[PDB]
């Protein structure tokens, strides 16, 4: 069980990350269409 | 921007929790080695 | 059997989200040279 | 420029399935252990 | 055993990918400053 | 920035080395569920 809970906690960060992931994707495209 | 701004930090706040309750349960699951 | 084949599943998805990493901060440097 | 687009969205979509293939597992891992 | 401790490996990937991504954040932050 | 880039390089590094142990182990896992 303790196994198993922590492997749902690590999957929640992974989300979690992709999103924040995801947020500096965006910002970089954006940076990129006024500096080039 | 804003928005981008209210979205990193919601995350980063969000991750942060998330890592802390994995530490607890990597120590715990240690301990259960035991 | 199924606790090991979740670990692949997340190492794997770090080893992508590694990837992507990688991919801002080379646009963060690209774009970093222009502006500095 | 060009192919840092192309990789974005390879590695974005890799990360999507990675993840909804996780998903499945922890449910059917949970439903073992019950 | 070799499973807790794959799970710590994991873990200290993902705090480490945590670091790396707070890093672009704050690159992302510097350039935008300097442009907008 | 200076600082920036010695961190992105510390970092880096460290994740690849844990990625690296983590697939060593990943491997000798699979082996003992034999």
């Amino acid at each position: 069980s303790g196994i198993v809970q922590q492997q749902n906690n690590l999957l929640r960060a992974i989300e979690a990350q992709q999103h924040l992931l995801q947020l500096t994707v965006w910002g970089i495209k954006q940076l990129q269409a006024r500096i080039l | 921007w804003m928005e981008w701004d209210r979205e990193i930090n919601k995350y980063t706040s969000l991750i942060h929790s998330l890592i802390e309750e994995s530490q607890n349960q990597q120590e715990k699951n240690e301990q259960e080695l035991l």
